[PDB]
């Protein structure tokens, strides 16, 4: 029987969180250490996800916004740089590592200038500002979550977007149940999962899309649009 | 991160 809920995989709650943030304390603050040694397919992901992000800004009565988003998880800002500051005017980011939102200053370079807030919060603790976001981009971070901290946090999220804003969450999938790596700590769970947490948290699917190109030894990734 | 399958 596979495992459908992180209380079924999850010995510790507080020992999850904590030994996540150690974990991530000691990563290099680099694209390679933002993608766990793949910092090579970055591009790949980039264009895929500006190609899904452009579906919905085309002209007429649903278009989202482009005037602010929301990177959570953001790290040393990889999306926040070559995605979203290109076509938001402003861009937050949220992250618990305190020494990549550092980083990220220098990294992001003289179009850094246009990240407004960057938060040094973990996502189980983060409250977004109420009718803020066009874009909320939740990418490579959910299984960080418990399945209760993710609903909740999801929940928070809806409360946050402009008219005809989205959230976007892009991530590992596992082909079955949930998974635990111990290491990180943190869970990859199926499409049967997200797709349930997702409904708990009284949103909806605009679209879904498998990563193509990628490695295949890795988990496969996908991409979902709600509101 | 993307990550190889455990
Ligand atoms: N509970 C939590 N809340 C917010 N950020 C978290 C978190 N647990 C881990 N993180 C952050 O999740 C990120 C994972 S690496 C991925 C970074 C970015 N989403 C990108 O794709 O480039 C790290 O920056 C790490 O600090």
């Amino acid at each position: 029987v596979p495992r459908g809920s992180t209380s079924e995989v999850i010995e510790d709650e507080k020992q999850f969180y904590s030994k996540a943030k150690t974990y991530w304390k000691q990563i290099p603050p680099t694209v390679d250490g933002m993608l766990g040694g793949y910092g090579h397919i970055s591009s790949i992901d980039i264009n895929s996800s500006r190609k899904f992000l452009q579906r919905f800004l085309r002209e007429g009565p649903n278009k989202t916004g482009t005037s602010c988003a929301l990177d959570c998880g953001a790290g040393i800002g990889r999306i926040t740089k070559r995605l979203l500051l290109p076509l938001f005017r402003e861009v937050d980011m949220v992250d618990i590592t305190e020494d990549f939102l550092v980083q990220a200053k220098t990294y992001l370079g003289e179009e850094g200038k246009r990240v407004r807030n960057y938060f040094c919060c973990g996502l189980q603790d983060f409250t977004p500002e109420p009718d803020s976001y066009d874009v909320i981009w939740i990418q490579w971070v959910i299984g960080h979550l418990t399945d209760q901290h993710l609903a909740e946090f999801l929940r928070r999220c809806k409360g946050s977007l402009r008219p005809n804003g989205i959230i976007v969450i892009k991530d590992n999938m596992a082909q079955e149940g949930v998974i635990l790596d111990d290491v990180d700590s943190s869970v990859c769970r199926d499409l049967d999962v997200v797709r349930r947490i997702i409904c708990s948290a009284g949103l909806s699917l605009l679209a879904e899309e498998r990563q193509e190109n990628l490695p295949d030894e890795i988990y496969h990734v996908y991409s979902f649009a709600l509101r | 991160s993307p990550k190889r399958i455990a």
